[PDB]
RNA sequence: UUGGCACCUCGAUGUCGGCUCGUCGCAUCCUGGGGCUGUAGUCGGUCCCAAGGGUUGGGCUGUUCGCCCAUUAAAGCGGCACGCGAGCUGGGUUCAGAACGUCGUGAGACAGUUCGGUCCCUAUCCGUCGCGGGCGCAGGAAAUUUGAGAGGAGCUGUCCUUAGUACGAGAGGACCGGGAUGGACACACCGCUGGUGUACCAGUUGUUCCGCCAGGAGCAUCGCUGGGUAGCUAUGUGUGGCAGGGAUAAACGCUGAAAGCAUCUAAGCGUGAAGCCCCCCUCAAGAUGAGAUUUCCCAUUUCUUCGGAAAGUAAGAUCCCUGAAAGAUGAUCAGGUAGAUAGGUUUGGAGUGGAAGUGUAGCGAUACAUGGAGCGGACAAAUACUAAUCGAUCGAGGACUUAACC
């Protein structure tokens, strides 16, 4: 439940640290996203000497939230923190590494990548 | 559930006021609002009477109030309402499974036309 | 095309072999007898009349005893008429067991929905409330009724009143399970109305 | 918010078709054949269901 | 209600052991692809225990990687290969939603 | 739109912008159909038919407008007192205060600026949205219904494949078709995730009380706090707009003259749109055109010179009563001893979390056991113990003509 305005930490290696969302993608009135969604941010919080930085208008993906998932199974995951990583135009990461736990539904979508450097996917 | 123009508060000092007042004159008149509610109420005491365990009468006692019916020469000796129910009262019904009240019909109230009813334990 | 009429008993939830979870409400149809047969040349129009529940002869009358009576049972509570379906089945008197669907077979269950009492707009049609602060003295209000020109306002101008009791059909639910024994069938999803109301479950026009 | 026109005798009298107020549903009582409410106790023997009170 | 009661009394995994919030529990879960199955383990903390019958939930708690995890299943699930109890908790509520607003000795459940 | 006129209104027709609610037109923004192309394909330009549905969220400004960021299938133009202030706001503006610059000897003023600044009304009628009562519908009743007519919905992307096929020197890259998955929207429901849950459980502070300990109660926002039943519900779940027929628009054509050819038209045939009528959902016989089917009660007695009446009944229905799945009140629905309608009681159940008392250990706080205990509004099933007692009231006796049956 990822919406305008909403802020998320960033699960990976790029200078980006903390990030504001400026659009969710995927049609007109879409105001909310959940993880899989791809979402449209800028940098408020930086690392030095980062590729990315302070400013930076930037596509970005879901990975981890408080409002999580249900699953066809009758399951369902949760965080505790609302996390993001920062892609390019394919659906591939900036970063090299990424931090913290992942979820399935990026394998369902295709964001294998992160699927593979993440360290535990649930 | 039933509520009576009062707030919580106002409702069950008023129900424990009532109940107390049947156990003690078995024979009230009142509106059929306040009979119909404190029917339940007073039956589930009188079952704590026919139980008769200390747990009961503590239980009760959370409720009834604290006022006399009389007093008794072995000395003068008072007896309370909680006396009158596990001693005098359930005893009548420890064969009557359920239904220790009933509520018989008299006539509307002058001054607010309210329903007015003599409610009765038997 | 297959038809019963039967009592909502609840929602629940059931696996499946894939291990997806499936939630189904339960319906009980018991007791449904065939009472009348209509036809073009008697009526102009084919359908076939069911009835559902059995009850008593006290809460029944003279005439609905009668009525059953042509058909060999028992006064009935709910009686209801099923188009597009065939005559050469459904003889009079006959039971009309829950068998004759199947899991997989795909319905309309028609029903009548819940009672919300006396409402206002925004809930009842989905309006708008306006701001709570700044100022505002309008929240739940319906708005305006419209323009000044017809010196009147149009009708259809949605308001507030009576929101629920209205009949609803909901399509293409999935029959999960049969139990003929139980003259129990369950449902994918949801039907409409409360507990104890009677659906009308058929074969889906489409 | 205020009236345009006022209401004529006709047409307040048209409302008031429905402000009446019903016959008593009572009947005699079984005991003293004298009239009471249904399901009430009767004023006159204090009798209710055979049963005096 | 009893009818429901009936009909779900089939699919009521018997497998299952008696638990409560408080304790570890390793949950042997299916992940499942298009035609492949690997059994994944969920080590974690009970923190509630709702429901009734198979629509009876529990949520399981854990912390990866600095990062707080929960994850709910339904108690009769096939796709809970097992359900292993390791270490039952004194705990003094039902319903353990403190843990979330604590990381790290504050989060630890005494053993008996 | 700028304007012109000054015809209604100065015994008051409230202004810009926004919010709520929309509705209409088409000079169509998107989706849909098509002709021309300086249309290779992709994309496009222009024009015709189409108003079915859809047509974003933010930064600056009081702002409309406009610029910008980011999306979109698209971010339409306009009318309705540039729609809507007895529906809201009241930022701007032109009420009183004060100040700046400027003009004025001055008082004072400035489509110059700045700060600050009271938006009254109990809805009579129509209208609108919902709910009832009365009568009618040539006997009186109970149920099921046709469907005239009327409303609703009607949107759409991305991915795969066809096929890296057609086309192209390459770069690139299809039509038509098949399928999967989404957005927004609508409806329903609460089994799941959650919320709420002021007559459920627990912890706990202060103080007063229950004579004291102990256990509990009152007040302190329900004292605060952690949970939470039913019910209500979304942010949650299920489904939906699928597939389509008939006739058309623009358009393409067949045959065929008028006019020995030609011509899509004149007679006559076919294709042909998200549009029209249907299909799908809902209301609907006050549809006074008052419909139909099934079943039930019967042809009473007084009168009246006729018409016509009243006065007890039948089938049936209600006053009254217990009530919820229902509900502003009515109504609806479930029941009224030929009874499980409600309360209680007994079993359980969710929920809470391990009662009290006793005992043990400990200096004590407290811990442990007895014992998934005790408590448990609305939840479930049984139980007639309590109250639905006994009564009372309304409710037909069925006009005339014709035809066919007879
Ligand atoms: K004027
Ligand atoms: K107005
Ligand atoms: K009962
Ligand atoms: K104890
Ligand atoms: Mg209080
Ligand atoms: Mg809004
Ligand atoms: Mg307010
Ligand atoms: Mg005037
Ligand atoms: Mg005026
Ligand atoms: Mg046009
Ligand atoms: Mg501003
Ligand atoms: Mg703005
Ligand atoms: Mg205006
Ligand atoms: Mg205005
Ligand atoms: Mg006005
Ligand atoms: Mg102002
Ligand atoms: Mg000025
Ligand atoms: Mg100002
Ligand atoms: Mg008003
Ligand atoms: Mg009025
Ligand atoms: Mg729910
Ligand atoms: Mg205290
Ligand atoms: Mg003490
Ligand atoms: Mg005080
Ligand atoms: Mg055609
Ligand atoms: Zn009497």
């Amino acid at each position: 439940m990822i919406q305008q305005e909403s802020r998320m930490k960033v699960a990976d290696n790029s200078g980006a640290r903390e990030v504001l969302t400026i659009k969710v993608l995927g049609g007109s009135g879409r105001k909310t996203a959940n993880i899989g969604d791809v979402v449209v941010c800028t940098v408020k919080q930086a690392t030095p000497g980062g590729v990315v930085k302070k400013g930076e208008v930037v596509k970005a993906v879901i990975v981890r939230t408080k409002s999580g998932a249900r699953r066809q199974d009758g399951s369902y995951i949760k965080f505790d923190e609302n996390a993001c990583v920062i892609i390019r135009d394919d659906k591939s990461p900036r970063g090299t590494r990424i931090f913290g736990p992942v979820a399935r539904e990026l394998r369902e979508n295709n964001f294998m990548k992160i699927v593979s450097l993440a360290p535990e996917v649930l | 559930y039933r509520k009576l123009g009062r707030t919580s508060s106002q409702r069950k000092a008023l129900l424990r006021d009532l109940a107390t007042d049947l156990i003690v004159f078995e024979r009230i008149e009142t509106t059929e609002a306040r009979a119909k509610e404190i029917r339940k109420v007073v039956e589930k005491l009188i079952t704590s009477g026919k139980k008769g365990d200390l747990h009961a009468r503590r239980q009760a006692a959370a409720f009834i109030r604290h006022e006399v019916v009389e007093v008794v020469q072995v000395k003068n000796r008072p007896v309370y309402a909680l006396q009158k129910l596990f001693d005098d009262v359930a005893p009548r019904y420890a064969e009557r499974q359920g239904g220790y009240t009933r509520i018989l019909k008299k006539g509307p109230r002058r001054g607010d036309g309210a329903p007015m009813v003599i409610i009765e334990l038997v | 095309t297959k038809g019963i009429l039967g009592r909502k008993v609840g929602m629940t939830q059931v696996f499946t072999e894939n291990g997806e979870l499936i939630p189904v409400t339960v319906i009980e149809a018991a007791q449904n007898v065939v009472l009348q047969k209509k036809t073009v040349e008697t009526d102009g129009y084919e359908a076939v009349q069911i009835g559902f529940e059995d009850k008593r002869a006290i809460l029944s009358n003279k005439p609905e005893q009668g009525h059953v009576a042509k058909a060999n049972t028992t006064p009935k509570r709910f009686i209801r008429e099923f188009r597009d379906v065939n005559l050469d089945e459904y003889e009079i008197g006959a039971e009309v067991k829950v068998d004759v669907f199947a899991e997989g077979d795909i319905i309309d269950a028609t029903g009548v929905s819940k009672g919300k009492g006396f409402q206002g707009v925004i809930k009842r049609h989905g309006q708008s409330r306006g701001p709570m602060a700044h100022g505002s003295r309008y929240h739940r209000r319906p708005g305006s009724m419209g323009p000044v020109a017809p010196n009147r306002v149009f009708k259809n101008k949605l308001l507030p009143g009576r929101m629920g009791g209205e009949q609803i059909t909901i399509q293409n639910l999935e029959i999960v399970k049969v139990d003929v024994e139980k003259n129990v069938l369950l449902v994918k999803g949801n039907v409409p109305g409360a507990k104890k109301a009677l659906v009308q479950i058929k074969t889906a026009t489409k | 918010a205020v009236p345009f026109r006022r209401t004529s005798k006709a047409k307040k009298r048209k409302r008031r078709t429905h402000v009446k107020l019903q016959l008593p549903g009572m009947n005699e009582c079984s005991n003293c054949g004298e009239y009471r409410l249904s399901h009430h106790v009767c004023p006159e023997c204090g009798q209710y269901d055979g049963k005096d009170v | 209600n009893k009818l429901i009661d009936e009909i779900t009394k089939s699919q009521l995994n018997p497998d299952v052991p008696n638990f409560r919030p408080g304790d570890t529990v390793r949950v042997h879960a299916k992940v499942v692809e298009g035609t492949r199955e690997r059994i994944q383990l969920f080590e974690g903390v009970v923190i509630k225990r709702r429901g009734a019958g198979i629509s009876e939930t529990f949520t399981v708690r854990k912390i990866s990687n600095s990062v707080g995890v929960e994850r709910t299943f339904p108690v009769h699930t096939p796709r809970i290969a097992k359900l292993e109890v390791i270490r039952r908790g004194k705990v003094r509520r039902a319903k353990l939603y403190y843990l979330r607003n604590l990381r790290g000795k504050a989060a630890r459940i005494k053993e008996i």
